[PDB]
């Protein structure tokens, strides 16, 4: 806590169910390393019975900002 | 005169469909999002959820409102 | 057959399994271990017993002979084992090969997962017209 | 016992005490004026 | 393609996730870093039929597979007999 | 287990009956089935519907030919 | 008499086309089937699960269309 | 007046309808109720469709051939409230069905776990957001298009 | 299920999303389970894995 970790993020890929909608996050990755970090989470479910997916900062367009 | 308006009404309807059906094949085998975009064939795709709705809103209205008038009448 | 009678997996009759197309083409068969004399469920509708030998029942087609597991592992046992019989020999060594239990690591074998480009924006439709000179045979 | 900023709940089909009734009072206007097809006003 | 339906996802972890599907899927082939580190989309698929039992469980987050294979053996449909 | 239908290939050695039906209804799908090139295709619809106009005159001919000797005129 | 049929030929090409417009307006894909392509047209069916998925190829909406082209044109 | 004929003040074809047809209603020379206290064709059912005489009110009402009455409503000669009068009425009633649709809804998505409060109903009909509709003077006709549902939220 | 077995309430179960297989009607909202609930309402693979009651 000091910058911004997981406090409000849209999705922008167009495949991901809650795509353009902004729900809440959690333990976003630490290290330099990989390409699929970030958990996100929101109320609304989706086409599977369980929906709580991980997208990745190449993108999260949050966008402003 | 009455088995000749229709073989030209069947067909004609029969077309239209096929018309509408080779312009949903363009979008898959051919078509090319990077080569068409901001471009008015796009936007047509892009601003699509409305397009079916302000279409479906015609039917549902044109639905029960014809059907009030015709049972009521019966 | 009889003059050679080598059995293992008890049954009696049945209009279920194996018929003409398991000679003229391929064969498929499952084998296993077991503790003490126990009555089972069966593919093809029927039902019999066990004890041993090879415990080597032969089966029509291989989706059929792994379902000994989709229940025949809700009835104890590490070991169950199905191969591929021809009308003459091998290549396709079916539960043979390396390790076993689909969910471990020795090697990687095949699979891949990607095509050219990955799941990303294939709003990009079908590209080139199919023409004998640009890497789309995979 | 109910004051200000929403109240107590109610069942699955209280709509069956809302189709039947309310709406039901309306036959009750469709015999007081046993007829329509335009209407005088007040 | 001849069995080409994509169930991929991103975790490709397979614990309380997915196993179901007659033979086809001998995976756990750990790619150099993807959390519970087991990945991809299949092994050698020239063996079994055309499920989507394939997802039904454990994510594909996009599509999920089904029939798309066309070129279709018989061993690849119960009935060659 | 032989090889047959002369254009597709997945279809061509499929041991069932699909072999048949699906033969007689991929015929006219030139764009992308084995035998095709943007050069092939086009022309392969061109001398196709020159096979058109063609069948429209064996229709019209006979239309004017069950009429001229009987069928009052 | 004509102020109805005339509104019920109008509820036809509308409904017929919400489905053709739709049929077309994503042979590309959508939420349930996002990546619905490289074959677009007639891939009829898909696996059970997701919500349960079916006649959701742009052909099977064409397929579905042809009933209202056979109900207007009537 | 317009395409069909004139109202009730005269409509021959219409008259014949009154008369045969209903009155055959009659049709039962007797059928026993000389004094008897049930079988009510007798009183009204006719007379309630009937004492509807050379009066029905008077309504104008155009009446074509066979003299069943047609509805123009083009706002002229007499016929205006055969659509608008009962038209704005349809508008006003609905819209205060869904003004509150967009209400015992936009009042929830908050506080603590609000995930189906709706299969039960918090205030029945809303009975709180209730009158918001008659308590629409102007309302959405401004505050819908400016602010709240504001293009922002668009 | 849960509130509040077993010995400790009379206090009846009116309020707390769901019941009927176990990542049940989930917190997370949906409609399908409203035809669920009526359909298969009577059934027995759920209620309890134990005869007993059902005939009761
Ligand atoms: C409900 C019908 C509607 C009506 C009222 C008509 C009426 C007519 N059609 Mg017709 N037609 C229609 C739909 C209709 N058609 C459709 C949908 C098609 C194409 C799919 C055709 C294709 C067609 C052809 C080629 C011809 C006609 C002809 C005619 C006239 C022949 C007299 C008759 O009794 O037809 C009654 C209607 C029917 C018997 C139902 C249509 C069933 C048949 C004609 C189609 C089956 C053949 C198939 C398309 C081709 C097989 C190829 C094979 C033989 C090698 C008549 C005006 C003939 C003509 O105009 O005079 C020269 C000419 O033969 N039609
Ligand atoms: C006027 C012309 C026109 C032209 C030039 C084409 C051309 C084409 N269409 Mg097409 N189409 C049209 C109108 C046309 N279409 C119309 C009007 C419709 C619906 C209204 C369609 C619906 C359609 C579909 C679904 C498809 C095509 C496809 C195609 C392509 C392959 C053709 C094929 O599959 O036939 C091969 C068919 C046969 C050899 C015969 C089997 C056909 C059956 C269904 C018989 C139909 C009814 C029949 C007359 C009844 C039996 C007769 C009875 C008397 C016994 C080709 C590009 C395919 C495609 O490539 O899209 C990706 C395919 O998807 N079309
Ligand atoms: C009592 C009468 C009769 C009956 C049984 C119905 C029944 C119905 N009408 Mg309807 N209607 C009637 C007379 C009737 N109407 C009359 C006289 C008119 C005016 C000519 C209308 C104009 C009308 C419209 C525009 C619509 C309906 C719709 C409907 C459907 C109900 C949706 C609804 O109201 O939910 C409760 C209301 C809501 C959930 C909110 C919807 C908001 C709507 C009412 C917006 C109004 C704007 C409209 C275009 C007016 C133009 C104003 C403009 C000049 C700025 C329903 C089956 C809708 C439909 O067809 O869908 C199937 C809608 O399209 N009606
Ligand atoms: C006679 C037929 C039956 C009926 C009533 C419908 C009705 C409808 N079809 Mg449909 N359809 C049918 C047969 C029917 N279809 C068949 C046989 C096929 C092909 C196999 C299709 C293929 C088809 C397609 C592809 C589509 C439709 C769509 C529609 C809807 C279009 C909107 C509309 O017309 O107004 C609305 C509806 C009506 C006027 C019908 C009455 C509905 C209300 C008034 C019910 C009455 C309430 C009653 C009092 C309460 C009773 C319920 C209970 C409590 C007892 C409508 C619901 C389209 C759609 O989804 O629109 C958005 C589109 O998807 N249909
Ligand atoms: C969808 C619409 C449609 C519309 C616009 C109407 C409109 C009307 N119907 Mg009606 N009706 C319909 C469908 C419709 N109906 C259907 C589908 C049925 C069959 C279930 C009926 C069965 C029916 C009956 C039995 C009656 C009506 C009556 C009426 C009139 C009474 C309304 C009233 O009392 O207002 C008064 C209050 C205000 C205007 C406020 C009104 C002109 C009544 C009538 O008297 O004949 C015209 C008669 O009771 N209707
Ligand atoms: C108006 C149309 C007519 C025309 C011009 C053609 C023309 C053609 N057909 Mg064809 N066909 C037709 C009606 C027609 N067909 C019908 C009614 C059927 C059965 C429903 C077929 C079933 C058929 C098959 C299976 C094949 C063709 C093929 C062909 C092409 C090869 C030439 C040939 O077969 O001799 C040629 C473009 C062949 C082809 O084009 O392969 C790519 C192929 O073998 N056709
Ligand atoms: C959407 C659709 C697309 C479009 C743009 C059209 C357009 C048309 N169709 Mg049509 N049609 C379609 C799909 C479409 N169709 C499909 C899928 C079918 C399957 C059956 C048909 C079957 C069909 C038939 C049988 C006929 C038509 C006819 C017509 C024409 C009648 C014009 C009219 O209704 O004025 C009505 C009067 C007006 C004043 C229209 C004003 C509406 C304005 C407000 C447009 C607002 C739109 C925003 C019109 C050019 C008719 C025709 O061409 O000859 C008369 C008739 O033949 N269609
Ligand atoms: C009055 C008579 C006329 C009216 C009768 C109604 C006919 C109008 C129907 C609407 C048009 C659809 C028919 C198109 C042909 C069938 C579907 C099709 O496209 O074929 C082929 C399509 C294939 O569909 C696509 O094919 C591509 C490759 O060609 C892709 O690889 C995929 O397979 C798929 O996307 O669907 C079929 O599989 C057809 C099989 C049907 C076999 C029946 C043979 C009987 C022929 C009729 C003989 C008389
Ligand atoms: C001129 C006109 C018109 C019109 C109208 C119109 C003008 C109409 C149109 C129509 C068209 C159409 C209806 C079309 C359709 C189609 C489509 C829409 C398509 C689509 C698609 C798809 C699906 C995708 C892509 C591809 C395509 C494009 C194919 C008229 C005129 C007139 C009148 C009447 C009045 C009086 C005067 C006059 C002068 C006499
Ligand atoms: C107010 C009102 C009303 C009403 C009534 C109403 C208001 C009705 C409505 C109803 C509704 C409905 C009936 C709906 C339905 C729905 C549906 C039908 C759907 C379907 C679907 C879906 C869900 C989606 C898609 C799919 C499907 C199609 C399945 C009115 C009143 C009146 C009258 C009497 C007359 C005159 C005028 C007035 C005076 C004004
Ligand atoms: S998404 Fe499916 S099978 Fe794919 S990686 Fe996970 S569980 Fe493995
Ligand atoms: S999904 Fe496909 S590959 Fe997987 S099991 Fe089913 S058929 Fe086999
Ligand atoms: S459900 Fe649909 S898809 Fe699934 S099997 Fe049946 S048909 Fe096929």
């Amino acid at each position: 806590i000091g910058p911004k970790r997981g406090s409000k993020v849209k999705i922008l890929r167009r495949e991901s169910y809650w795509f353009k909608n902004v729900g809440s996050v959690v333990a976003v990755d630490q290290d330099p390393k990989t390409r699929y970090p970030v958990v996100v989470r929101f109320a609304k479910v989706n086409y599977a019975n369980i929906s709580t997916n991980n997208y990745a900062l190449d993108e999260v367009e949050e966008v402003a900002a | 005169q009455a088995a000749l308006y229709t073989h030209h009404q069947y067909i004609a309807g029969f077309i239209m469909t096929g018309a509408f059906a080779h312009g949903p094949i363009f979008f898959i085998r051919d078509y090319n999002p990077e080569q068409n975009a901001d471009n008015v064939l796009a936007r047509m795709l892009e601003h699509k959820e409305a397009i079916i709705s302000h279409l479906s809103w015609a039917s549902l209205f044109l639905g029960f409102h014809t059907l009030g008038l015709y049972v009521h009448n019966d | 057959e009889l003059d050679p009678n080598t059995p293992s997996p008890i049954f009696a009759g049945s209009t279920g399994g194996l018929l003409r197309k398991a000679q003229v083409e391929e064969f498929y068969v499952i084998t296993w271990e077991s503790p003490k004399e126990q009555i089972f469920e069966m593919p093809t509708g029927g039902a019999a017993i066990m004890r041993e030998g090879p415990n080597l029942l032969k089966l029509a087609r291989k989706e059929q002979c792994l379902a000994l597991g989709t229940r025949l592992r809700s009835k104890y046992k590490i070991k169950y084992q199905f191969y591929r019989v021809f009308p003459s020999g091998e290549v396709q060594y079916l539960h043979p090969k390396d390790g076993v239990y689909p969910e471990k690591v020795n090697p990687g074998r095949q699979g891949v997962g990607l095509n050219m480009r990955s799941i990303g924006k294939n709003v990009s439709p079908i590209e080139v017209k199919f023409t004998g000179k640009q890497p789309y045979d995979l | 016992m109910r004051d200000f900023k929403t109240y107590l709940s109610v069942a699955p089909v209280l709509s069956t005490l809302w189709f039947g009734s309310l709406a039901g009072l309306l036959i009750e206007i469709n015999r007081f004026f046993p007829d329509a097809l335009t209407f005088p006003f007040f | 393609m001849s069995h080409s339906v994509k169930i991929y996802d991103t975790c490709i972890g397979c614990t309380q996730c997915v196993r179901a599907c007659p033979t086809d899927v001998l995976e756990m082939i750990p790619w150099g870093g993807c959390k519970a580190k087991q990945i991809a989309s299949a092994p050698r698929t020239e063996d079994c039929v055309g499920c989507k039992r394939c997802e039904s469980a454990c994510p594909t987050d996009f599509l999920s597979v089904r029939v798309y294979l066309w070129h279709e053996t018989t061993r690849s449909m119960g009935l060659a007999y | 287990a032989l090889r047959i239908p002369r254009f597709s290939q997945g279809i061509a050695q499929d041991p069932t009956t699909r072999r048949i039906w699906f033969g007689i209804a991929t015929a006219h799908d030139f764009e992308s089935h084995d035998d095709i090139t943007e050069g092939r295709l086009y022309q392969n619809i061109f001398a196709s519907h020159f096979g058109q106009l063609a069948i429209i005159f064996l229709w019209t001919s006979g239309n004017l030919f069950h009429v001229a000797w009987q069928g009052n005129f | 008499g004509d102020f109805l049929v005339h509104h019920a030929i109008a509820l036809g090409l509308h409904t017929t086309t919400l489905i053709l417009v739709k049929g077309a307006l994503d042979a590309r894909g959508s939420k349930l089937m996002p990546d619905k392509k490289d074959f677009g047209y007639s891939f009829p069916c898909d696996g059970p699960g997701r919500g349960g998925t079916c006649d959701i190829s742009a052909w099977d909406d064409f397929y579905l269309a042809v009933f209202w082209m056979l109900n207007t044109i009537g | 007046d317009i395409a069909g004929l004139t109202p009730c003040k005269e409509s021959k074809q219409f008259a014949k309808r009154e008369k045969q047809a209903l009155k055959k209603l009659q049709a039962s020379l007797k059928l026993y109720a000389d004094d008897s206290a049930p079988a009510l064709a007798i009183k009204a059912t006719m007379e309630k469709t009937k004492k509807r005489f050379d009066n029905y009110g008077k309504y104008g009402l155009l009446c074509g051939s066979d003299g069943l009455p047609h509805l123009i409503v083009s706002g002229d000669q007499r016929h205006w409230g055969e659509f608008i009068t009962p038209g704005i009425l349809f508008l006003y009633i609905a819209g205060w069905i869904g003004w509150v649709g967009r209400s015992y809804l936009i009042a929830i998505r908050d506080e603590k776990k609000p995930t189906q409060k709706e299969i039960i109903i918090d205030v029945p009909l809303a009975s709180s957001l209730l009158f918001r509709g008659f308590s629409w003077p102007v309302a959405a006709y401004r505050e819908l298009l400016n602010g709240e549902l504001v293009d922002n939220n668009f | 299920l849960v509130d509040r077995d077993p010995i400790k309430t009379s206090f009846e179960q009116w309020a707390k999303p769901g019941h009927f297989s176990r990542t049940i009607a989930k917190g997370p909202d949906t409609t399908t389970w409203i035809w669920n609930l009526h359909a298969d309402a009577h059934d027995f693979d759920s209620h309890t894995s134990d005869l007993e009651e059902i005939s009761r």
